[PDB]
């Protein structure tokens, strides 16, 4: 008989940065 | 090894550092030390680094295994590290081989600027596979990158990447042309000197594509005896960075002679300068009225040497952010000194320098920081290998007395307004390839100028060409007779008196 | 590799040695005193100091079972497999006799839980926590770790019972480097002339693998110079001279500073003319603390660190910086003026603190802050972004140069052109002690400058430079360099003319009096009289304060 | 032209290998087909007696692990073993998933196998590869690198459509009064399958006719399936982009109170050239680089698709005569003007781009952009044009028959096309209000004169 298997690795996120003007 | 050109010293160093372990390990047994087992190759993309690695792996009984940067990386956790471990186990099972990991800067994000866990995990996997308990058993790894500063400091350590090779000239380019045209009879009257002097900015990977495109275009235009490419095929391949040669500029004979001397002498005779033991001058500064030919003079003095040309503008570098203008200045000087020789053309020095002094504001502090970055990049803690900074402004009174210091912009060359004998040469240089009439007199056109500029003469020539193409849809005399009335004379009189006063003050100093 | 192979760090070696060996050798003492020994170590420090080497040494010497765990090797993609790998490793280790476990590069496995987005990393962190601490946690099993970023570890992991003590395996001292050289140079055949003590004294920031690289490079240089000279008996004549080691040392640099290496420029103390008093004062200030620390500790005082050169442009301050970088033993860190700045928020200060951290780590070091007019300015500007970052950068400079740090022989060398615009807190003693004014050279100083510039070049035997030196009275070293350049250009133009004429049909192997006379008729005198007035006013104000 | 190009590329490297070797060029080996690609592949396979191992995209996977790489090696060694031949790889977008958006591992392995098998072809192989694709964007640049695929064709006809019709519809009891030339002529954009759907719907409509295939069935199966200023402007545009031999032996500006954007639309429709248009402040960004990177990559897209027309609408808003403003907006304006000048003055006789400008106020445009050598033309832009605008706006409109627009043309003097559209839209709004406020299908089917006389009450000038 056959069998299944589960797998959950990761994803991709988004960051936000702050800048300084002059 | 017969298919590598220009990378002579580094090819010989890599060849000896690979083959001295491989030809005889008894020498390293007698000297009682271990050879280095890491080569970090860095430089511009398209140089020939992986070709040398493949040549060393082919001339010696190794096994060239290629690992790519973005290929091995995946989104599954613990799979890219498993791929790296499988590749290292495959390289260590069969034989002493040569590992070429390409584009290592993508999988080395320095573990502090990145956010992904998989990148730090594969960085730790590379540091574990390269060094550790029974890490490597007679196997050397080779890398390849464009910016070697974005690598981990534990990766640039001894035992992993203990050797850093800078693979960044005309004789090497001619050697690449000779080794890339070896398996084909091109012709009998093809001279490789023009092909090695005109392609001054080819990295090495474009020369093979150039010869392949020429050999394809010759067979394309000729569709087995007496086959091969000619000079026009190479001209079409080069056609598929300015086009002047000491002829488009008119007048200014002593200025042309001085620029020709102070540019061609440090290029043609380095051995005589090492015999004299002195460094030549670098900076030339032009000033005067606009529309005079400073950019054309810079292009005409850049076009005869085998140098590049980086022409940047005044207000095209200032930014509203903090540090962006100085980063652009540093990038321009790094791209200038990364390819020797190279003449740099800074325009609008009155807009860049502003004679920093004191402004008490954000724009004043940004101007001070730009001026200090330029003063550090021109003559600071550098090597000044081959950098020819040429300035061109129209307001020399707004320059601080630190860029006019000798060593930076010592040549205070004034570019005056041309005369009729100079306008004759300008009109003869602009009408080089033009069908002319025997009845036109360029002397009668040049006598009635009385203070015109090169831009006005180009406008007159363009109006004459527009009237010629209007009559078509040789050049006749009535086109010049109807275009001489609509002159411009964009330069006024007070700027000429101010420039003459500045020149007299510079002469009296 | 045994314990003898590891060297340069004695305290840490004892710390791991006693814990790993004595409980496994004589547990009677622990039974008598009624306290169990610590069973966890986290070795940290900069890369390439010998952490893995010490782990290998203790593994190879102790009779206890050794199990090796790598960082990413245990991770997987399936749900619940990395933890299974760790459980298998720990249970296999505990099944046998008392054993040692080594989790190399633990910082990859176990980052801070709160600041991660995945889930498998959190589960494996929790698995490590439960394995080391928990119900019936460990029995005669010792755990050792190695990392480079201790702060990027879960704080729950840095507790007693998991990693009892964090030993700092840092860079060695002069003696430590001496033992490192002696250890590495034990198998290769050496020549009698070279003495490793001088080399150990000369090297300052080299750590471990850096010395290994030095030895390997010296051996390779010796082989390469002999292999090219010659086409069994060759093996006998295999000896590495002091010159080979000198070559390797000159061509090398410590790993931590390799990215900050400066392009080599050849300048020497004789290449800078005039300024003898300033040159001697700088030499004293620099080589006194580094060559003779015994006297300083005997007198119980710290040495002056900072220096600031100010004056007209071109007079030779950057030349003195080059001369120092060439002719001092301490490491050099050059920086342009605004080179450290950045558009982002809180990054220009991070830049400053990183460079200072590297400098004080690889001590002694000379940091050359060039063009302080940009970084320093004057705190309290014209409000808004005109000062918003220019004040934060200055405050970071102040607190890094002086305050809440350990004195570790870091000499800041300044160079400015309008020092009146510098923040007064920077000029304070203890930050920039010396305020040196580098004036325009006088007649004799100009003569010295000319002789220095004309050191290596053919000269006519009956040629004197006193007239040239005296006929300026207002010039600077840059202007004299310009005069020399024009004279050389005219001489080489004459040489090319003669060569061309000879080809058409050494003519001039020296520069001539007429060459100098023709070149000198167009001189500059770049420094204006208003700048001189300003500099004189500032200097006399300083003297009045003095 | 594309058929002649592919015939040369499949004949000259396949019939005269010796001549190619003598020349010394060994690059031709890969041809790409983006955009009758399968029809050209079948014609190539049926015009040569060489071997033809067709391999489609997703037909390379098998239950056995590693079969994909073994199948690729088997096909490549069979094509190298048999004869100098041609391989057809249809639908390459399944095998090459662009390597960045994918997450599998056997796709990366089969892409690496295809890369190392396409590169491992020597001079004695003498085999070429042909590949067809649907989208020209989802391809690996490592597959488009120099060495494998460099010579792509852009197949963007009536004879092949008549051939496909005579192939498909010849297996039915068709008609006696059919002319398939008209069906091949009137069908313009169909390809391959749409003609088969046309014949199937013709059969379905014939069955629907004889339940409750002649020419009318195919007919409605096709129908139910899927002055001197403009003269000088057109002539001048045609002449500049025409052959340059006469010239050997770019820009324009509109200004006025009238149809300038209408004239730019008429250029964009009926010039037989490409067209790219942006608004005035559309390309702005309060950042150093971005607001210049937009113009940089706009001109890169312009020079890539040569020839083209870059219609810069509302030039004043962009240029603003940089002059002196002394601020962040002044610095952004100066950087925008410098980017525009340094990315327009670098246009040689090659790449033949053409910038079209339009404005209301010509005072505030920069004289640095009105200079000769960059943009020198000045086209100055009435009652008859107003009548033509009112008649072109009311084309697809059920107008009242008893209505004249000459009164609206004579009453409105200094108006413009936008406010004429506003007048027509207000008339339509009033008619819709009257309609919303047994009769016929519409109680007010046409717009009366009262709706126009009430819509012109609140009409202004622009
Ligand atoms: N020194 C050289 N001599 C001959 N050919 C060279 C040289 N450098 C580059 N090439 C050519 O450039 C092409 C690309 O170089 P290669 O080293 O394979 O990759 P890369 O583009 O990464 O530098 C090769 O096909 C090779 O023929
Ligand atoms: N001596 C000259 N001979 C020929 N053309 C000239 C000469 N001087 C100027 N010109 C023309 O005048 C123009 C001047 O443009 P540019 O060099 O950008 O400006 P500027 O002279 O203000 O630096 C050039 O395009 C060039 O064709
Ligand atoms: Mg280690
Ligand atoms: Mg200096």
């Amino acid at each position: 008989a056959a069998a299944a298997a589960a797998a959950a690795a990761a994803a991709a996120a988004v960051a936000v940065a702050v800048a300084v003007a002059a | 090894y017969d298919d590598i050109g220009g990378c002579r010293k580094q090819m010989a160093q890599i060849r000896e550092m690979v083959e001295l372990p491989l030809r005889h390990p008894q020498l390293f047994k007698a000297i009682g030390i271990k050879p280095p087992r890491g080569v970090l190759m860095y430089g511009p993309p398209g140089t020939g680094k992986t070709l040398m690695a493949r040549a060393v792996a082919n001339e010696t009984g190794a096994f060239f295994f290629l690992i790519n940067g973005p290929e091995v990386m995946s989104k599954m956790a613990g799979e890219s590290e498993s791929n790296l471990r499988k590749a290292f186990e495959e390289a260590e099972k069969n034989a002493p081989a040569i590992i070429f990991i390409d584009e290592i800067d993508s999988i080395a994000p320095k573990r502090d600027k990145t956010n992904g866990e998989v990148e730090r995990r594969v960085v730790s996997q590379l540091l574990t596979l390269m060094d550790g308990m029974k890490a490597r058993s007679n196997v050397v790894v080779i890398a390849a990158t464009n910016r070697p500063n974005s690598i981990d400091p534990a990766l640039r350590r001894f035992g992993r990447f203990d050797r850093e090779v800078d693979i960044g000239d005309a004789t090497g380019r001619l050697e690449v042309l000779r080794i890339h045209t070896k398996n084909m009879k091109l012709a009998d009257d093809v001279d490789l000197e023009a092909l090695a002097a005109e392609t001054h900015g080819y990295v090495g990977a474009d020369i093979a594509s150039l010869c392949s495109e020429a050999a394809m275009q010759q067979i394309r235009e000729k569709m087995l005896d007496s086959l091969g490419v000619t000079m026009d095929n190479f001209r079409f391949a080069l056609g598929n960075s300015v086009n002047v040669t000491w002829d488009d500029v008119g007048g200014l004979d002593e200025i042309k002679e001085e620029l020709k001397e102070t540019v061609e002498y440090p290029v043609l005779h380095p051995d005589q300068y090492t015999k004299f033991g002195l460094s030549p001058s670098k900076g030339v500064l032009f000033y005067g009225p606009p529309g005079t030919g400073k950019t054309l003079l810079a292009k005409a003095v850049a076009t005869e040497v085998s140098a590049n040309f980086i022409s940047v503008k005044g207000p095209e570098l200032l930014s509203m952010w903090y540090g962006e203008s100085e980063s652009n200045i540093r990038d321009i000087f790094d791209k200038a000194r990364a390819a020797a020789p190279t003449v740099v053309f800074l325009d609008e020095l009155d807009s860049i320098a502003k004679a920093r002094g004191g402004s008490l504001g954000d724009a004043g502090g940004a101007s001070d920081r730009v001026v200090n970055q330029l003063l550090t990049e021109m003559d600071g803690m550098n090597a000044k290998k081959n950098v020819f900074v040429i300035g061109a402004t129209n307001r020399p009174d707004q320059i601080d007395p630190a860029i006019l210091r000798p060593g930076r912009l010592d040549q205070l060359i004034y570019v005056p307004l041309p005369d009729e004998n100079a306008r004759l040469s300008i009109l003869n240089a602009q009408l080089r390839k033009t069908p002319l009439e025997p009845g036109l007199e360029l002397t009668a056109i040049a006598k009635a100028t009385q203070g015109f500029s090169g831009a006005d003469l180009l406008y007159i020539v363009q109006r004459a060409a527009k009237y010629a193409i209007k009559d078509s849809i040789y050049i006749t005399k009535e086109h010049f007779a109807e275009a001489m009335k609509t002159a411009k004379r964009s330069v006024s009189d007070a700027e000429l008196r101010r420039y003459e006063a500045y020149s007299q003050q510079m002469k009296a100093s």
